[PDB]
């Protein structure tokens, strides 16, 4: 009220709302997994200049088992990060697996010197596809030397980047660092070719009920109290909307069941007070709120009264009847009476009277009184002219 | 023939449950009381390449899967990826791949007509799978394809739509009582499949699995209606099933009901 | 809550506008207090709660269908129950609420405050008014309720409308039968028809539709990429998210202002109606009105109030002449060169003889010096 | 602070806000003026029917049987002193039609 | 018609604002109906010419 003295009455104050206790996220289980295991466990990759290409789509590109594994040696994403990989969606991912000499790993770097790079697989300056490179010395090393991975890539005809040195003696287990064969796989993905169909795994949390929580069902975010519902959805239906186009029921993706959604309890807070010099005592009404939820946000109470208008705190419930002093609602009024305290009661409509009506009985006055009463009526209000400009 | 539908072509526009609500939607729908072409599912092979004008309502009274599947695309010659729904007893073979299409792609079996046996003269339904980009095979289910002449109880109503790179197939199996042209009735089509193909469909074609001297033409037909952007008023019963619908531009009374 | 449900960024943006929320809340609180004042002014017009005597010997007149029925849990009369059943809500309970008011409105910071006077108290007021009327005439409205036999009260009313009381005292049985038949017809009509309570039904429907539109307005983009604040925040970063949220805030604030203005105008209409209802109660139930067509068509005799959901119903009892004769009439009469004029009545003749009769009921009487007064001579 | 080309955005925001505030104020004032006009019409009717004459309308010119009213000016309004006749002592008998 | 007179793009843009046009039309229709109601109440008081 912006005043140090408040007049007798009931005044609105800050609204009361039950804050959510916790956050609950539910998603369908991750069943469609990409064949990353097959891609990185293949017995033997193709040639460096004839790298195999496998299209991966319509699956979950989970990387927990990939990154957390210590089998891999070198892995750098130059356009993305593993932390944000989980919450990122891609259209299509191609796996390119090939075996190269350890020295050529340096040439694999985008925009690096060496005609072998653009003869076998050129990396453009805008290649965000991640690269996996892990030692496969034992797997790709023969006793006499694996000569299949020939490195004569100095063909007379020039091969342009993405058109579509014989320093290796033998791949042997005794080869030193930089000469042992290395298995290289490339996670090269494209965009703007189809609706996104590859996405990282999405975690799920346990199901809770009868508690104001922040629920996230299949991307539907809301706050409310989840309850078991007797409604019956059709198999294809997921949500439920009321006449006002507001969500009121939802089907849990994990377990096929219907949960009602009820907004967390809320309502205005009104302060019933007599005048400041009458007393500094006050009572508080939580309009349209259970009296069992109020202490969630005077918590102790010791004087609670669940009226049809809400839970009332600080007022003694007396069960006499008097003329209304401070209205509350639903026929309940509060007043300051004798020590002195605020009392809540059902207001009396007036003294009960039973007219002594009869056949053949009449009542006639004998002595009138002259009564003068005052009536006040507004007739006008202050003129006001406002210069708009 | 220009057959006229009565109230068919209504499908659930979304996956939201509404009880005892008269919802209104502005979506691609088949207009009430509109001409739909009636073909002969048969020397005379009725199997042309019909346009795909932003949706199609396909209905048929066939039995034992006379009409196997469909072809969707813009070229239909393997030069551009085409979506194939070829389907038989086991299950669908949904396959969006640049599959080569023969000019005469039907099985062509004269089965149980003159000497009660099933024979196969040619198997040119599949020509070659030159290249592919995505394929999907469903579980080998088994529909009620057993031979039961009796009275037809399979009105395979389908709605094929493609919006925002999503190909949606709505369908519903409605048993019928009269083998004559489409009987009057109301039945909404549930969602059946949604595909993130993101391909581009300007024409479509059906696939049939069926010399000319004294040939007994088969008894079967399929109707091809076309969708159109329209406003509808859908009535949801207490169970969330669409019980009735009103076309908000059919006539002044329907317009008033919608308003 | 309505504009920026559970969004700190949206709340901070709304702080830029600031006091619009306070203005709207003040307007709505004023409207609610006005509703309470309207009900109080209309109904609380009795200083005491009068109750009818146990013996209903009202000179043959029946008022059972309008007096309270103690058997029912709600002490409402038959016609009051009929009206309450006839009026039906649209969305849900405001009521018979035993928990949260049970409306989708709750999802978006919308609450309905219960009325200060419950239906039981409204029925108590109506019963007090009706008992005071039928037991004390109009005296309880002017001061202490003075009892008087109902036949005598009706005779007073007949004198009020200009008809001699002997008419009532000689046609009491017929008048009681007619009143009972009319009350029965009223009950039957209310039970049968459904368009009788169109005004109250329209008020309820208007309120429900306004709230429904206000809630539906939360699904509009208003130019933003989406109508979901969480979706906007997740899909965009601070700057453009703030731009889109500002668009949504502007749209929803405009919706709230439109709703509040509509509510203010509707409240003005309802206050005018409530003032008219209070005036009608005071001038028809608490007395006998000479204003034409105010307390029903015909000459007003008495009115009975009956509470109805969010309104009041008046049963106006009026006297209507039925069967008319003509007679030949003359302004005055010549006797001995003197002009005699009727005291209270008009001269009539059936064709051969002259009489003087009251102007609202054919009661011919011999023309005597008592019925007439002399003034002037004949030739004027 | 800002140059003409970019200050226009801020000026437009301020203009929109202040124009909305003015419109809200004017609408509220119109509604309040309608209410006050209704009250003033009631006051004029009360003056005419209670001060200039004796009213038979019940509870119009005060509680009880109206005798006479006296007007008194008040800031932005009027005050009526309604003089009424109120029977007080009832002695009650046996009556016959 | 008033806001976006004969303009499909403008009509589509206006559709994003909700039911403002419907509310305005309803208000004007109510005013128009109550005009006839006022005339009837004032004049048609005797149903016999
Ligand atoms: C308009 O109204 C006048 C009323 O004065 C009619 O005048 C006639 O008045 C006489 C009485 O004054 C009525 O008849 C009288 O009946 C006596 C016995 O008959 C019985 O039945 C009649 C039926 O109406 C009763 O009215 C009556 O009271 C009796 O109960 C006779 O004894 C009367 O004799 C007359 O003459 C003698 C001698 O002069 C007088 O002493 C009597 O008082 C009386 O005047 C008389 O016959 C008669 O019925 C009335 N006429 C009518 C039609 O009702 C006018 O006639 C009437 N005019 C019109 C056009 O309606
Ligand atoms: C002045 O107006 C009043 C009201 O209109 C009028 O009172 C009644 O008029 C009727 C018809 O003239 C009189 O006749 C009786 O009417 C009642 C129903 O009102 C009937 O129940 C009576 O019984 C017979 O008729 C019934 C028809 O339904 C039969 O079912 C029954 O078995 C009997 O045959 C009879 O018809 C009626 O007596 C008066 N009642 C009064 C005055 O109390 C009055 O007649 C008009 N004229 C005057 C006062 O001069
Ligand atoms: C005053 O008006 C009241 C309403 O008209 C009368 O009360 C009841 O009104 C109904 C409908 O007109 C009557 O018809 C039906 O009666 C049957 C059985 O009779 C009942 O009422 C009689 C007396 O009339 C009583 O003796 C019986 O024991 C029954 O109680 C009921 O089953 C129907 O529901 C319906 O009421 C009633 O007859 C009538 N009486 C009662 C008690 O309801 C009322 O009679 C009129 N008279 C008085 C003095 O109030
Ligand atoms: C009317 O006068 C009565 C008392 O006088 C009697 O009733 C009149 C109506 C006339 O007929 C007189 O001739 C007659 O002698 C007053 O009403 C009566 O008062 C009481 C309540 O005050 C009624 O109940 C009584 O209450 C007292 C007090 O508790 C008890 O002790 C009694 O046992 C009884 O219950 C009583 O029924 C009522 N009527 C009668 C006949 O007594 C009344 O004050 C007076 N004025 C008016 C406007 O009615
Ligand atoms: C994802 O998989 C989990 C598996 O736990 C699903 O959660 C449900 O948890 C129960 C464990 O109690 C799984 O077993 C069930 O046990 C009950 C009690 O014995 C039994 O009655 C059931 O028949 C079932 O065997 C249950 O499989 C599992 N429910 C489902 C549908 O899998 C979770 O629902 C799954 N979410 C999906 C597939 O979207
Ligand atoms: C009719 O009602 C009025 C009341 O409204 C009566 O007024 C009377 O006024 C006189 C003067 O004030 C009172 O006289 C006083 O009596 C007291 C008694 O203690 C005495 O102490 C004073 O000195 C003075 O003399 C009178 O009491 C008062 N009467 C009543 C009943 O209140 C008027 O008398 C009444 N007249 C009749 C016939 O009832
Ligand atoms: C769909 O809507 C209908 C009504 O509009 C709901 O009513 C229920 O319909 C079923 C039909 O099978 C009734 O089944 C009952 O079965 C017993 C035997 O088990 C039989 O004896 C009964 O006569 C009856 O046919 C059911 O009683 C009826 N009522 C209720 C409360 O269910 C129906 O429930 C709705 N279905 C869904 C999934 O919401
Ligand atoms: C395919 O490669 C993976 C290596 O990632 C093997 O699966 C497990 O991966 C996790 C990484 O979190 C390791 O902790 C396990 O040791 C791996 N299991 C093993 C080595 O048995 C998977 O076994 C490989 N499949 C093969 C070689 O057939
Ligand atoms: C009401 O008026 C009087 C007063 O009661 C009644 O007349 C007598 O009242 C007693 C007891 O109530 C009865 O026992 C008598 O039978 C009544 N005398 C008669 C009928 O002559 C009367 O009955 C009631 N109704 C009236 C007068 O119409
Ligand atoms: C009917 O369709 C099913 C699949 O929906 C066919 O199964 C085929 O199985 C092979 C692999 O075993 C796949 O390569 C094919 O794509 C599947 N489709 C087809 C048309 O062959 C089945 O062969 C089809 N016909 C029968 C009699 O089963
Ligand atoms: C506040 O919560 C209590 C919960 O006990 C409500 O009391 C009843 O609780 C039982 C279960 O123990 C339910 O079966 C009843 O339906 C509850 N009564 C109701 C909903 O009216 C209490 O009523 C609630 N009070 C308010 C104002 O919501
Ligand atoms: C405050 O002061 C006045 C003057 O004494 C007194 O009448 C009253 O009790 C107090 N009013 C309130 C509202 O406390
Ligand atoms: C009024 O009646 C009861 C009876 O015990 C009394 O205890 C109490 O003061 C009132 N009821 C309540 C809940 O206070
Ligand atoms: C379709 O065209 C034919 C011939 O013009 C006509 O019989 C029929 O009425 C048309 N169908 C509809 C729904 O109008
Ligand atoms: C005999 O056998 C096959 C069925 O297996 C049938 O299609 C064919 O028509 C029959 N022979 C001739 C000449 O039709
Ligand atoms: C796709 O299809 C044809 C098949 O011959 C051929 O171009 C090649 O196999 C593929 N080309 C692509 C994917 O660009
Ligand atoms: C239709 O097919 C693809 C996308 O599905 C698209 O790239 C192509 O340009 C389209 N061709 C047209 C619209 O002519």
């Amino acid at each position: 009220l912006k005043s140090f003295t408040v007049e007798k009455g009931i005044y609105q104050t800050s609204n009361f709302r039950v804050q959510p206790t916790e956050s609950i996220v539910r998603f369908p289980n991750i069943t469609n997994l990409c064949p990353f295991g097959e891609v990185f466990n293949a017995t033997r990759f193709a040639s460096v200049y004839a790298w195999n290409r496998k299209r991966i789509s319509n699956c979950v590109a989970d990387y927990s088992v990939l990154y957390n594994s210590a089998s891999f040696s070198t892995f750098k994403c130059y356009g993305v990060s593993p932390t944000k990989l989980n919450d990122l969606c891609f259209t299509n991912v191609y796996a390119d697996s090939f075996v190269i000499r350890g020295d050529e790993v340096r040439q694999i770097a985008p925009g690096q010197t060496g005609k072998i790079a653009d003869y076998n697989y050129k990396l453009p300056d805008d290649f965000t596809g991640c690269v996996i490179a892990w030692n496969s010395n034992n797997l790709d090393s023969k006793v006499g030397g694996n000569y299949n991975y020939l490195y004569r890539l100095f063909r007379k005809s020039n091969l342009k980047p993405f058109e579509r040195p014989l320093q290796s003696y033998g791949f042997q287990p005794t080869n030193g660092v930089g000469y042992q064969p290395y298995r290289v796989v490339v996670l090269s993905f494209e965009l703007l070719h189809a609706p996104a169909t590859v996405c990282g795994p999405k975690k799920s949390t346990n199901l809770v009920k009868n508690k104001c929580v922040n629920f996230n069902f299949n991307g539907l975010t809301g706050t409310g109290v989840l309850t078991e519902s007797n409604k019956k959805f059709l198999p294809f239906q997921q949500f439920g909307r009321d006449i006002a186009d507001t969500t009121d029921a939802v089907r849990d993706p994990q377990t096929l069941e219907i949960l009602d959604i009820t907004p967390c309890s809320f309502g205005g807070v009104s302060v019933i007070t007599p005048g400041t010099n009458t007393s500094n005592q006050v009572a508080v009404l939580y309009q349209g709120v259970n009296c069992t939820e109020v202490p969630v946000a005077y918590s102790t109470g010791s004087n609670v009264f669940q009226t049809r208008a809400g839970c009332l705190i600080g007022a003694e419930h007396v069960n006499n009847s008097y003329e209304c002093d401070i209205p509350i609602g639903a026929g309940i009024c509060a007043s300051y009476q004798t020590s002195q305290s605020i009392i809540a009661y059902t207001m009396s409509l007036g003294a009960e009277n039973s007219v002594a009506y009869s056949n053949n009985s009449i009542a006639i006055p004998t002595n009138f009184t002259i009564s003068v009463t005052t009536e006040i009526l507004p007739v006008s209000m202050t003129k006001t002219s406002v210069d708009c400009t | 023939a220009y057959t006229n539908s009565f109230t068919r072509g209504v499908y659930y526009p979304d996956k939201v449950f509404r009880s005892s609500v008269l919802h209104s939607t502005q979506d691609l729908f088949l207009p009430f009381f509109s001409n739909v072409t009636w073909f002969h599912a048969i020397k005379r092979f009725d199997n042309p390449v019909l346009p795909f004008n932003d949706g199609v309502y396909f209905a048929s009274t066939e039995k034992s899967n006379i009409i196997r599947g469909w072809i969707f695309g813009t070229t239909l010659d393997s030069k551009t990826q085409s979506l194939l729904i070829v389907n038989n007893a086991t299950n669908v073979v949904i396959k969006v791949c640049e599959f080569q299409f023969c000019n005469d792609p039907f099985l062509g079996v004269y089965y149980h007509k003159n000497n009660k046996s099933w024979m196969e003269s040619e198997f040119r339904v599949y020509s070659s799978a030159n290249n592919c980009t995505f394929e999907y095979v469903s579980q080998p289910f088994l529909m009620d394809l057993e031979g039961k002449q009796g009275n037809f109880k399979n009105l395979r109503e389908f709605v094929f739509k493609n919006i925002d790179g999503y190909f949606k197939i709505y369908s519903k199996h409605t048993p019928i009582n009269l083998v004559r042209d489409l009987p009057q009735g109301f039945s909404a089509l549930e969602p059946l499949v949604d595909l993130p193909i993101g391909i581009n469909i300007t024409r479509f074609q059906t696939l049939l699995a069926l010399s000319s001297s004294g040939w007994t033409a088969g008894a079967a037909a399929y109707y091809v209606g076309y969708l159109q952007p329209r406003t509808f008023l859908l009535k949801y019963n207490e169970n969330g099933t669409i019980t009735d619908a009103v076309d908000c531009a059919l006539d002044p009374l329907s317009e008033t009901k919608c308003t | 809550m309505y504009i920026c449900g559970d969004s700190t960024e949206c709340s901070n943006l709304l702080l830029q506008y600031g006091s619009f929320c306070t203005q709207l809340n003040r307007a709505l609180t004023g409207i609610a207090v006005e509703q309470d004042k309207n009900t109080q002014e209309v109904f609380a017009q009795v200083k005491q709660i009068y109750k009818t005597p146990p013996i209903k010997d009202f000179g043959g007149f029946n008022f059972s269908q309008i007096l309270p029925d103690p058997s029912k849990p709600s002490k409402r009369s038959f016609i009051e129950d009929l009206l309450f059943n006839k009026v039906t809500l649209a969305d849900a309970g405001f009521d018979i609420a035993a928990r949260d008011l049970i409306c989708a409105q709750k999802f978006n910071g919308l609450t309905v405050l219960p009325p200060l006077l419950t239906d039981e108290m409204i029925a108590q007021y109506t019963s007090a008014l009706l008992a005071g009327t039928i037991t004390s005439g109009w005296t309880f409205g002017a001061g202490a309720a003075l009892q008087i036999p109902f036949a005598m009260q009706m005779a007073y009313r007949f004198n009020g409308i200009g008809v001699t009381q002997n008419v009532l005292y000689e046609n009491q049985k017929l008048i009681a039968n007619q009143f009972n038949s009319a009350i029965g017809k009223i009950q039957d009509s209310l039970s049968s028809t459904a368009s009788a309570l169109g005004k109250l039904q329209d008020v309820v429907n208007q309120n429900a539709q306004a709230l429904n539109t206000l809630v539906k307005q939360l699904s509009s983009n208003f130019g933003a990429i989406s109508s979901v604040l969480n979706d906007i925040l997740s899909r965009l970063d601070p700057p453009e998210a703030e731009v889109q949220i500002d668009r949504l805030i502007t749209g929803r604030l405009q919706s709230l202002q439109t709703y509040v203005t509509q509510q203010l105008i509707r409240a003005a209409e309802i206050r005018a109606s409530a003032n008219l209802a209070a005036t009608k109660m005071s001038e028809c139930v608490l007395g006998q009105s000479k204003r034409v067509d105010f307390c029903g068509k015909g000459y007003h005799l008495m009115s009975f109030p009956q509470s109805a959901p969010h309104g009041v119903v008046f049963l106006h009892v009026t006297y209507v002449p039925a069967q008319e004769k003509n007679f030949t009439t003359a302004p005055a009469i010549c006797h001995d060169g003197k002009a005699h004029f009727p005291r209270e009545g008009v001269f009539v003749s059936n064709g051969t003889h002259w009489f003087v009769t009251q102007r609202n009921f054919y009661e011919p009487q011999i023309i005597t010096t008592d019925n007439t007064f002399v003034s002037g001579n004949c030739d004027v």
